[PDB]
């Protein structure tokens, strides 16, 4: 058991750890971060994402 | 409830066992 | 093991008065989860500061603190004649929480 | 945020003290709450009683830890403390509050005097 105390100091107090693991991969993605999508466009010169 | 109730043999396993290593499209190329 | 403070506190309204409160022992680690209560006879304990500094909701801007080492105090700026009550510290132990002796305030005129 | 004292104001030595806690506003069941019991002989200081967590982690003062039953019932929303064997000089205004870390005690209730004789 850790017995964590109000009276410990910095080092023995708890801490929560979240760790999120991440695939950059070659593979369709699923979780994608909140930005807006544009109309497709083709047979032009574009800046593409 | 469970119910209570010779030798291996070996073959030519050729050419199989081989699968895509990874998520990629490739085409005419040696990889 | 025991908080130790002062019998009593006075001066005249308007008048800044310091109430202090100190450990005696190790057995606070960092001491640094202090509360300080106000007590009027007949009523109910009324939380005034916590965590060292900290005012909780529905206390007045002219209650404060501090501390220094293992001491902490208590500042009442603007004393109030409505200010008259039994101040207590409070703060954690190894195996138990400990209430200091209790100061009595006095309000001059 | 409010918790209400009942019980008996006068018992007989050597007899059990018991004393019911009732609260609303909150609830004891969440993570950083509890609730304890504290008393107040006269001319002294606040005394550390009793205090019981919200997954029924039972903590009692090293002095009492003998005498004092913490319990509650989250269907009602009460805590019961006991206290055994009652001394003449164990006369003290008893009272409920809120026990949370960053705060020791707060929301306490009026208190309730209990005399022994
Ligand atoms: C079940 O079968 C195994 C053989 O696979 C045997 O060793 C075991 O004793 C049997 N159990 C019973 C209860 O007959």
């Amino acid at each position: 058991s850790y017995s964590f105390r109000p009276t410990y100091g910095v080092g023995h107090q708890p801490y929560r750890v979240v760790v999120l693991s991440f695939e950059l991969l070659h593979a369709p993605a699923t979780v994608c971060g909140p930005k807006k999508s544009t109309n497709l466009v083709k047979n032009k010169c574009v800046n593409f994402n | 409830q469970c119910v209570n109730l010779l030798p291996p043999a070996y073959t030519n396993s050729f050419t199989r066992g081989v699968y895509y290593p990874d998520k990629v499209f490739r085409s005419s190329v040696l990889h | 093991p025991v908080l130790t403070q002062p019998a009593s506190v006075s001066g005249s309204p308007g008048q800044s008065i310091t109430i202090s409160c100190t450990a005696t022992s190790s057995d606070v680690g960092n001491y640094n989860y202090v509360s300080w209560y106000q007590h009027h006879p007949g009523k109910a304990p009324k939380l005034m500061i916590y965590e060292v500094s900290n005012r909780p909701s529905g206390v007045s801007n002219r209650f404060s603190g501090s501390k220094s080492g293992n001491t902490a105090s208590l500042t009442i700026s603007g004393l109030q004649a409505e200010d008259e009550a039994d101040y207590y510290c409070s703060s954690y132990t190894s195996s138990s929480l400990l209430f200091g002796g209790g100061t009595k305030l006095t309000v001059l005129g | 945020i409010t918790l209400k004292e009942s019980g008996p104001t006068l018992v007989k030595p050597t007899q059990t003290l018991t004393l019911t806690c009732t609260f609303s506003g909150f609830s004891v069941t969440t993570s950083g709450v509890g609730v304890g019991w504290i008393r107040q002989p006269p001319g002294k200081a606040l005394e550390y009683l009793a205090l019981i967590y919200w997954d029924d982690d039972k903590r009692y003062s090293t002095s009492l830890k003998s005498r004092l039953t913490i319990t509650k019932d989250t269907s009602k929303n009460q805590v019961v403390l006991t206290m055994t064997n009652m001394d003449p000089v164990d006369t003290a205004t008893y009272y409920c509050a809120r026990h949370t870390i960053p705060s020791i005690f707060d929301y306490w209730g009026q208190g309730i005097l209990v005399t022994v004789s």
